[PDB]
């Protein structure tokens, strides 16, 4: 199952975009989000395990992107991303 | 042979517990002795995710860091249990370079590894678990805490270096 669930852009402008996504029931510590043009290097950045969403900005007008969100956190002993990592394509 | 099989090498400084961590992950006991015999690969029959498959683990304790025998090992393994004590800070600090050299050898960014932060069985920690998980969030690779004395986490850290091969 996809960790987290239901990415989606909620807002956009021409370069940049507003992205929200449901959160598991167990404990994120980060989110670690993930974008570069579909027609492919990619920029990264987190938010903390209390927030899901965030702003994306900068981005090429008219452009395909991959947005990727990954939700790191504890699994027993291990401290890795969760389940399978959520993608959605999007062009301004 | 034709059996499915998985070279996996554990490297960090001395005394992390690298040959404690293999002699428990494949003959379920601890070892803390003074003069213990090592061997060059140690090899067992599992099932991992419902395969059945034989790891051979490498480990590189007594090995000259920059030796000719440090870089095969390398060479011919699948992937890297990068391992550190959490009661020992240097030990911590030595992560970096074991994962710039692994990268340089394979030529590669992205090679198979773990970061494993063992003795977790310990009261007084000095490596903190968050600053851990900091570092391999920012290398994008599986963390676990394990413990080579009660075996907690071991299988974990084995199991997930598999789970990160496969998807290589
Ligand atoms: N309490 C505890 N001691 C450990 C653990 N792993 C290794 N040791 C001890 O740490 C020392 C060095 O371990 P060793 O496996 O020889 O380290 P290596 O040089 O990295 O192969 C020995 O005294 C081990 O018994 C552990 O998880 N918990
Ligand atoms: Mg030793």
């Amino acid at each position: 199952s996809s960790v987290p669930t239901k990415l989606e852009v909620v807002a956009a402008t021409p370069t940049s975009l507003l992205i929200s996504w449901d959160a598991p029931a167990v404990t994120v510590d980060y989110y670690v989000i993930t974008y570069g043009e579909t027609g492919g290097p990619v920029q990264k950045f987190e938010v903390p395990g209390s927030k899901s969403t965030a702003t994306i900005s900068g981005l090429k007008p008219g452009v395909d992107y991959t947005i990727t969100v990954y939700a790191w956190g504890w699994h027993g002993q291990v401290y890795y991303y969760m389940g399978s990592p959520i993608s959605i394509n999007y062009r301004t | 042979g034709s059996m499915t099989e998985y070279k996996l090498v554990v490297v960090g400084a001395g005394g992390v517990g690298k040959s404690a961590l293999t002699i428990q992950l494949i003959q379920n006991h601890f070892v803390d002795e003074y003069d213990p015999t090592i061997e060059d690969s140690y090899r067992k029959q599992v099932v991992i995710d419902g395969e059945t498959c034989l790891l051979d683990i490498l480990d590189t304790a007594g090995q000259e860091e920059y030796s000719a025998m440090r870089d095969q090992y390398m060479r011919t393994g699948e992937g890297f249990l990068c391992v550190f004590a959490i009661n020992n800070t240097k030990s911590f600090e030595d992560i970096h370079q074991y994962r710039e050299q692994i990268k340089r050898v394979k030529d590669s960014d992205d090679v198979p590894m773990v970061l494993v932060g063992n003795k977790c069985d310990l009261a007084a920690r000095t490596v903190e678990s968050r600053q851990a998980q900091d570092l391999a969030r920012s290398y994008g690779i599986p963390y676990i805490e394990t413990s080579a004395k009660t075996r907690q986490g071991v299988e974990d850290a084995f199991y997930t270096l598999v789970r990160e091969i496969r998807q290589h």
